[PDB]
């Protein structure tokens, strides 16, 4: 694929996302997010390789019902009264329409299926996007009708999305698949405190972008897609497996990392509103997570496996591109959790 | 999230088209353009918790002229009435009313 | 003139069937004749089953859909 | 929630304009040039009061008008009208296009029977004003008194007391 | 219940769903597709938008020629599948059936809320509008607006034609 | 929900209103302030490790413009932040001044007044 | 209603001459006469094998092009409007776009059917 | 200047269609910008009366408001019929 | 609520259970999501016709144009998977696991 298609075709995914967070009209919501699916299904098939072609027609499949759904939900809306402006979806048939379309979009339990597949089947970048970029749209638009979301439907997807990322993630040797998982549990933290808290919802947004995007460019520097392939690692790039354990670890919620930030921060709002058994439950589940980061430390950083002869041959090469925002993301991916009251800035 | 940029730049990019009292060509109204009028001068400033309290007489008129839900549950019952009292036969409805009028311009 | 006549046929229809209406239901428990279903007291274009409610499917016909179906 | 009031079958009563489409548009420039003052006054009725029953007086008028224009019409020259109207009438369309010779009798008639000038193109359509004793309604769309609103932000803006207050964070 | 001409081209266009979600060879879906285009224009022209119902049955034939095209040549299956050459199809086809007439019978006779609302019935003539007024169309006005009012509905839905030939031809590229 | 997102006369996207002016600056000592710099130098300090050159001494231009650019936005950070807490007051404490019936003063007892029930421990 | 009763009349007149066709004359049906024709000799395969479709990727551009004649063709209608300098700027702007995309289909070999 | 030319001959000889495609598109980019009939045919748009005209309340000091449609006062469509 | 509101409703409904039950031929699944789009496109319209909401009447001819955009789209992914299979079946997407 041409560089100029390809730069055209990453403007036009963000020019959807910005489209759906900068309009006040349906319609255009509904737009955007047509735009985005259009500019998106080929950047997942950058590489032929047919698993791509799969990955591609399930995410399309998937992104066209909700999308479908959305535009009833719209209708719906419109139909009991004239309002085509985003606010508190005067019916609630068509809210409840639009949280299971939202849900669909962000990959909640059970419409969490296709995420894994997807995320396996495309190369790292496209997960990295599709892991990053993808998430704004629907959260941007759930956080304008939130006042509106029936608590119930949206926390029971909320726990059933952290229990399910959680279970899925143990059973994993392919790293993306691992990545899945925890992006299906993370969403899951996200949509628990939205109805009390867009602040926090968009707090857990930053910290998991950032998180994210660390163990995405590590695993690309490292061109390792499996647990067996990144137990090499070590044996040409130390640093590389050492910053990795630690991304694990604060992705694991550890203090005093900067994972820990936004459960914490979740917790206590979930308290103010007398919600105490959903808290505990929430980061009672999250030591899955913690568990299966650990195996992949304990693999690839904390052991050290057996390497092959031609590795030797690596040792006389350097890493030739270098990505620039990386030490960035690492550093405000573990070292930030003094800095928490400057969230206030996020409200 | 939202990010207004059309509030801030001044723009309007879509807010022309999200209600129907607002600027149609040739002035062409809307079936109900002086109820919403009136709901949205009634819930304007006061926020979205207050005016769904303070506005609901203006909001449920809205939604009778948007649905008629009240006037076809009106003529139902009067057309009931009516057939009742024709079936066993005590009204004998006027000429006018079967097509026998005299039509005015 | 037009728009007066209109008036004037509109009103006579809305009047016929406010007086049809006042014999027909003469013993409905507790119907007030005449009744609004709009908290406010304003004016409202009628809604043509208000107008062709009491009448035959001739005209209700006509009224609906005589510009639509004429070719 | 209140009875809708309506007029009596009397109230609407009034002589009709009974001449059809065509003979109303061939005197169509005239009767507009001629009838102006109660069909604007009716019209400015009509767009203020926003309800058919308060102006029907008007209407009236309006038709009592239109009548006298019709009658002066057929006492002073009908035979150059009906000529006129009924090659109006011919067309499908209705068009005056069609109808100039029969349109050139009509307004020689007027013109030196009445004085009628017939108006130029774009006069019709003008916006023009209205001299009325009707009172401007205070309170046309019958509207509720308006919430009022939540108060305002005055004073001001001091440092955070204690800073954030964020559990152990002393600022 | 007046000439019932609206319910009945609406009972069509839901058999005409029924017949194409059954699923038969897509051939046969794309009879059924053509047959719910052609009622929903005649639905949308018993409203007053002859405009939209025209050009909305336009679209749609030249769509479902494509699919003919494309079905005849990846979706071929030798024995291909009409609603009564499968029991899995025929009892889609019947359940769909059943269902609308369910739906329209528990509506009809008596007032039952389904999922949103309810309904008596009535015929949609009771809800329109009197309205008597205008030298134009009003639905041919709200369209024209859109290259006076809708610029940016207009840039938006260029950038997207355009970026839709561009990733049609990035998507068949292979290699 | 969102609580300060409608709130009256806020401006879309200013990120620094013009009554955050009336606020006290933080010192370019201030804890936080040294703290992002710190950051800075950890990324720093890590880009000379990734990049495999000699960590603490590869380039310091390089670091210096770590460490300036988190100083740099880190003191607009806490001007932000402090406005908004500052904010929160405002309208905390106002709004308890016009609602006085929600937020009675209440005289209150001495403790030789209040009886607090006693438990032994045996 | 004129419009429906033409429909019918015009379905009914094409159904009646099937009828008619099919009811008139004597009919000898065997297996031979009704066997598949392909010149004389029996065919190999099936007529529901899969038929390649060379031009597909026109076929998908066509829904495309096919949907740009739909937001053309208010434009009789828009040449009325006041703001005649926007409208104009719009169409020739949406025609432009449709040009571009000719154009680069054009150029990238899209339009060359497949051997 | 002079590649140009030789591109346009290459182009007449090979591919006349295109370039009577782009040169009449490209007349029709950008004649109305140059053209004073523009400002006419808006006039013209704007002269047709689809709506009935609202008479104004006489409140006392409007003098450019015609209180006839035969008064000199108000628009003048004059420049419309010689044209 | 009329009885079109909900037949045109109840086409929706039955054009998304169509989707969401496979059979065997993703062309299938694709002419069922052009259903949930003409559905969609009738009810916005009777919608917006029914109360003279002027400018919304072009709000159904963009729904339009976005509907050929996924048609589009889906049509070309149905040739990628034939050109690997020789076959539009659903089943022979199973590489990716969960
Ligand atoms: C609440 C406040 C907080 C808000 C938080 C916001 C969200 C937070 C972050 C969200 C998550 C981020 C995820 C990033 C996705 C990255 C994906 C990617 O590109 O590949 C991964 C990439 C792959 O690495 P690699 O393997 O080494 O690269 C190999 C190549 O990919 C091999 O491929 P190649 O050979 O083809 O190489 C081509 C290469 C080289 O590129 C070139 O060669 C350049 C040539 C120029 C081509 C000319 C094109 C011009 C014509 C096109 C016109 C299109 C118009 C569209 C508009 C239509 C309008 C309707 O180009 C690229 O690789 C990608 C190009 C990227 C272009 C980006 C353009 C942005 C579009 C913005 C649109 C918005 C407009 C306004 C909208 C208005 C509404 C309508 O890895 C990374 O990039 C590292 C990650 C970096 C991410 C950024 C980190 C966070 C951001 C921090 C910055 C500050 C943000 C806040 C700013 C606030 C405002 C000031
Ligand atoms: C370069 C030398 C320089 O110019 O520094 C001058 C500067 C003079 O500042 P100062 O206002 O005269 O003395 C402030 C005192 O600390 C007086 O203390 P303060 O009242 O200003 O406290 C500052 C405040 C706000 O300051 C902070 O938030 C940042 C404190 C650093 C966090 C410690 C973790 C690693 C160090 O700290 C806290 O809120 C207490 C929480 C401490 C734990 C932070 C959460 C992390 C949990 C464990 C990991 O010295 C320092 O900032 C100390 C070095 C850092
Ligand atoms: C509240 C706390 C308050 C304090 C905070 C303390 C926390 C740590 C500091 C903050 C974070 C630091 C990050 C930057 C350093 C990273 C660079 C690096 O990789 O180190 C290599 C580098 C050695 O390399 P080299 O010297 O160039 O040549 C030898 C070759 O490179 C040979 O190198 P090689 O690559 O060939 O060796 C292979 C090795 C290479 O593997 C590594 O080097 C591991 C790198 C550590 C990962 C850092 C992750 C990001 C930070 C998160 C920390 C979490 C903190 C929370 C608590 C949990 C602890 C994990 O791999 C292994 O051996 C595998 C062993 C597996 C062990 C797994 C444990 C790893 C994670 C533990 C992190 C603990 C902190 C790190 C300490 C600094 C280093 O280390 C250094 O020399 C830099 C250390 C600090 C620089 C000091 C400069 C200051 C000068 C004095 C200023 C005076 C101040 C006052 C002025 C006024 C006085 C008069
Ligand atoms: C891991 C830590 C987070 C890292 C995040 C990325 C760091 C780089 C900084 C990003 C630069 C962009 C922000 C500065 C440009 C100006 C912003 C301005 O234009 O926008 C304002 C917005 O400003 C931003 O919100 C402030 C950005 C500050 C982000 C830092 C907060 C991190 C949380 C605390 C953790 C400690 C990390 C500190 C760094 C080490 C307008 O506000 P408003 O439109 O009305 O609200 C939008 C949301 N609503 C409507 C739904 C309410
Ligand atoms: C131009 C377009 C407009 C035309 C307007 C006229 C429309 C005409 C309708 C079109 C059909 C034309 C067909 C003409 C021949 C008749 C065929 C058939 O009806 O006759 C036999 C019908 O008879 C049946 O065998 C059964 C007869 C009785 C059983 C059922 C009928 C019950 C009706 C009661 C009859 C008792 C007396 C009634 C007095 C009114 C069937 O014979 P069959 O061999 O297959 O077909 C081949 C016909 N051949 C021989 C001429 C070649
Ligand atoms: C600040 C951002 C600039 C850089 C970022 C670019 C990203 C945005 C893409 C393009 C921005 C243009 C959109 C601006 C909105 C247009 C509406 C507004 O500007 O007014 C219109 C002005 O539009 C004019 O036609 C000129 C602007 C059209 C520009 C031509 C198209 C260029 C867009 C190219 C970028 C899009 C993606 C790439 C496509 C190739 C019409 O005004 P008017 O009709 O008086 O009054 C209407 C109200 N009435 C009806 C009541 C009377
Ligand atoms: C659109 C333009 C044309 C439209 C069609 C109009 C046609 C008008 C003229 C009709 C011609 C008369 C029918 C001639 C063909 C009939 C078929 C035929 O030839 O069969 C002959 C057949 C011989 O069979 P058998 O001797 O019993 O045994 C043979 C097997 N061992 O004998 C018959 O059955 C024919 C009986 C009378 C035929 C009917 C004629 C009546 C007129 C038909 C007009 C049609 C209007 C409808
Ligand atoms: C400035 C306004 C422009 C916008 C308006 C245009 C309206 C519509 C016209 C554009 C539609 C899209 C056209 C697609 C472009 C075709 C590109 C192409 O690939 O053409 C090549 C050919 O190469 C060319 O592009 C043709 C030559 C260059 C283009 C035409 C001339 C460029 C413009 C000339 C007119 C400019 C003004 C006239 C000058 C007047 C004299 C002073 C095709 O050749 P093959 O198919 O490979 O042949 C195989 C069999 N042998």
């Amino acid at each position: 694929m041409n560089p100029i298609i390809y730069t055209t075709l990453i403007m036009t995914v963000m020019s959807g996302t910005m489209l759906v967070m900068i309009s006040s009209h349906w319609l255009l919501i509904w737009i955007g997010f047509e735009m985005n699916l259009l500019a998106m299904i080929p950047v997942l098939m950058k590489n032929f390789n047919p698993r791509a072609t799969e990955a591609a027609t399930k995410y399309f499949l998937t992104q066209a019902t909700a999308s479908m759904m959305l535009m009833m939900a719209i209708i719906i809306n419109l139909l009991y009264s004239g309002q085509w402006t985003i606010t508190k979806m005067f019916n609630p048939v068509a809210m409840t329409m639009m949280t299971m379309a939202l849900a669909m979009k962000l990959g909640l339990s059970p419409f969490h299926f296709w995420v894994p597949e997807v995320t396996q089947g495309i190369s790292l970048q496209a997960g990295l996007l599709l892991l990053t970029w993808q998430k704004l749209a629907p959260l941007s638009v759930l956080c304008q009708i939130s006042q509106s979301i029936n608590p119930n439907l949206m926390l029971t997807m909320a726990m059933l999305s952290i229990l399910i990322g959680g279970w899925g993630g143990l059973n994993q040797t392919q790293l993306r698949k691992i990545m899945a998982y925890s992006s299906i549990a993370h969403m899951g933290w996200m949509t628990a405190v939205l109805p009390y808290n867009t602040t926090m919802t968009i707090l857990n947004l930053l910290i998991y972008i950032t998180m994210t995007l660390a163990m995405f460019m590590l695993l690309i520097h490292s061109s390792a897609t499996t647990t067996l392939s990144l137990s090499h690692t070590w044996n040409k790039m130390p640093v590389i497996t050492s910053l990795m354990m630690v991304t694990l670890l604060s992705m694991g919620g550890l203090p005093p990392l900067s994972g820990f930030m936004p459960k914490w921060m979740i917790i206590q709002e979930m308290t103010k509103n007398e919600s105490i058994i959903m808290p505990t439950l929430m980061a009672m589940t999250a030591l899955l997570n913690l568990y299966f980061y650990m195996r992949l430390a304990y693999s690839s950083s904390l052991t050290m496996f057996p390497s092959t002869n031609n590795m030797k041959m690596k040792w006389q090469f350097e890493h030739t591109k270098q990505m620039k925002l990386l030490p960035t993301m690492i550093v405000l991916s573990t070292l930030v959790l003094p800095m928490t009251p400057a969230l206030s800035s996020l409200n | 999230p939202f990010f207004d940029v059309q509030k801030r730049l001044g723009l309007d990019l879509d807010r022309w088209m999200t209600i129907q009292s607002a600027e149609q060509p040739h002035k062409i109204p809307g079936r109900c353009h002086a109820f919403e009028k009136e709901w949205i001068e009634c819930a304007h400033g006061i926020g979205g918790i207050r005016a769904e309290k303070e506005c609901k007489i203006e909001f449920d008129d809205f939604v009778e002229c948007l649905l008629r839900q009240k006037t076809m549950k009106r003529l139902s019952a009067i057309k009931r009435q009516r057939d009742k009292l024709i079936k066993e036969g005590k009204y004998t409805p006027p000429p006018h009313h079967l097509g026998k009028e005299d039509p005015r311009p | 003139l037009f728009q007066a006549e209109k008036d004037r046929r509109v009103l006579q229809m809305l009047r016929e069937n406010l007086e049809e209406e006042a014999i027909i239901m003469k013993d409905v428990p507790d119907w007030k004749v005449g009744e609004s279903v709009f908290h406010t007291t304003r004016w409202v274009t009628p809604m043509m089953g208000e107008l062709y409610g009491l009448r035959t499917n001739e005209e209700i016909l006509s009224a609906t859909y005589g510009f639509i179906w004429y070719t | 929630p209140g009875i809708v009031e309506l007029p009596t079958l009397e109230d609407l009563k009034v002589q009709e304009v009974k001449v059809s489409s065509s003979v109303l548009k061939a005197a169509a420039h005239h009767y507009g040039a001629q009838c102006d003052k109660p069909n604007k006054e009716f019209m400015l009725c009509r767009w203020e009061e926003k309800d058919p029953r308060r102006c029907l007086e008007e209407g009236k008028l309006v038709n009592q008008c239109a009548l006298d224009f019709f009658r002066q019409i057929k006492r002073h020259c009908a035979e150059p009208f009906t000529e006129y109207w009924t090659c109006i009438d011919y067309s499908g369309l209705q068009l005056f296009r069609h109808c100039r010779k029969q349109q050139a009798k009509f307004d020689e008639c007027v013109l030196d029977k009445l004085g009628w000038v017939r108006p130029d193109l774009g006069e019709l359509s003008k916006v023009t004003k209205v001299k009325t004793d009707r009172p401007l309604p205070e309170n046309p769309y019958h509207s509720r008194a308006r919430p009022e609103p939540n108060p305002e932000a005055e004073g001001d803006l001091k440092p955070a007391k204690h800073g954030s207050r964020l559990f152990f964070w002393t600022m | 219940m007046t000439m019932y001409i609206a319910f009945i081209l609406s009972t069509i266009f839901v058999i005409g769903f029924v017949g194409f979600s059954s699923k038969p060879s897509p051939i046969y879906g794309g009879l059924g597709l053509i047959v719910s285009g052609g009622v929903g224009c005649g639905i949308v022209l018993n409203f007053g938008g002859s405009f939209l119902g025209l050009m909305v049955f336009l679209i749609y034939l030249g769509g479902m020629l494509v699919v003919f095209g494309y079905t005849t040549a990846m979706a071929t299956e030798m024995y291909p599948e009409v609603w009564v050459s499968n029991k899995t199809v025929f009892g889609a086809f019947v359940s769909g059936l059943m269902m609308e007439f369910c739906m329209v019978y528990y509506a009809l006779k008596e007032e039952e809320v389904e999922i949103i609302f309810k309904f008596n019935g009535l015929g949609d003539w009771v809800i329109y509008d009197t309205g008597d007024s205008g030298f134009f169309s009003e639905e041919a006005m709200g369209i024209a607006a859109l290259y006076s009012y809708g610029t940016w509905l207009v840039i938006v839905t260029g950038w997207s034609l355009l970026i839709g030939v561009v990733v049609i031809m990035e998507i068949t590229r292979g290699n | 929900m969102t609580m300060m997102s409608g709130r009256p006369g806020r401006v879309p996207l200013q990120f620094l209103p013009n009554e955050a002016r009336s606020l006290p600056p933080p010192k370019l000592t201030d804890p936080r302030l040294v703290y992002m710099g710190f950051l800075g130098y950890c990324s720093g300090l890590i880009d000379n490790a990734i990049r495999r050159r000699p960590v603490v001494s590869a380039g310091l231009h390089r670091q210096l413009l770590y460490v300036t650019s988190f100083v740099f936005f880190g003191y607009y950070l806490l001007k932000r932040q402090d406005y908004m807490y500052a904010l929160r007051d405002h309208d905390m404490f106002a709004y308890v001044k016009s609602h006085p019936e929600d937020f009675p003063e209440k005289d209150k007892k001495t403790y030789g007044e209040i009886l607090e029930e006693f438990h032994p421990v045996r | 209603m004129n419009i429906m009763l033409t429909l019918l009349t015009n379905v009914t007149l094409a159904s009646l001459l099937v009828l008619i066709a099919f009811w008139l004359p004597q009919l000898n049906a065997y297996s031979e006469k009704t066997s598949p024709y392909e010149c004389g000799f029996d065919p190999m395969g099936s007529a529901r094998l899969p038929f390649s479709m060379k031009f597909f990727l026109v076929a998908i551009t066509f829904l495309l092009f096919d949907l740009e004649i739909a937001l053309l063709l208010p434009l009789p209608w828009a040449s009325q409007t006041n703001n005649l300098k926007t409208m104009l700027t719009m169409a020739l702007f949406l025609l432009i776009l449709l040009a571009a995309s000719l154009a680069y289909e054009w150029t990238q070999k899209g339009l060359e059917w497949a051997e | 200047a002079g590649r140009i030319a030789s591109f346009l001959k290459n182009a007449w000889a090979k591919e006349p269609v295109l370039v009577a495609s782009f040169a009449i598109g490209g007349l029709a980019i950008i004649l109305p910008s140059l053209s004073p009939y523009t400002n006419y045919a808006i006039r013209i748009n704007r002269a047709t009366p689809y709506n009935y005209p609202v008479p104004l309340r006489d409140d006392g000091n409007m003098p450019d408001v015609p209180s006839h449609p035969q008064d000199p006062q108000g628009p003048s469509l004059e420049w419309l019929k010689n044209l | 609520m009329p009885l079109v509101y909900m037949n045109i409703i109840m086409a929706f409904a039955i054009a998304l259970a169509g989707l969401l039950m496979y059979r065997s031929h993703l062309m299938s699944s694709l002419l069922c999501l052009e259903g949930m789009m003409l559905s969609l496109f009738i009810m916005s319209t009777l919608i917006i016709l029914n109360t003279h909401f002027t400018l919304a009447n072009m709000m159904p001819i963009i729904l339009l144009v976005f509907a050929a955009c996924e048609a589009a789209l889906g049509l070309s992914l149905l040739v990628m998977v034939s050109n690997t299979y020789g076959t539009d079946y659903v089943q022979n997407l199973n590489l990716l696991q969960c």
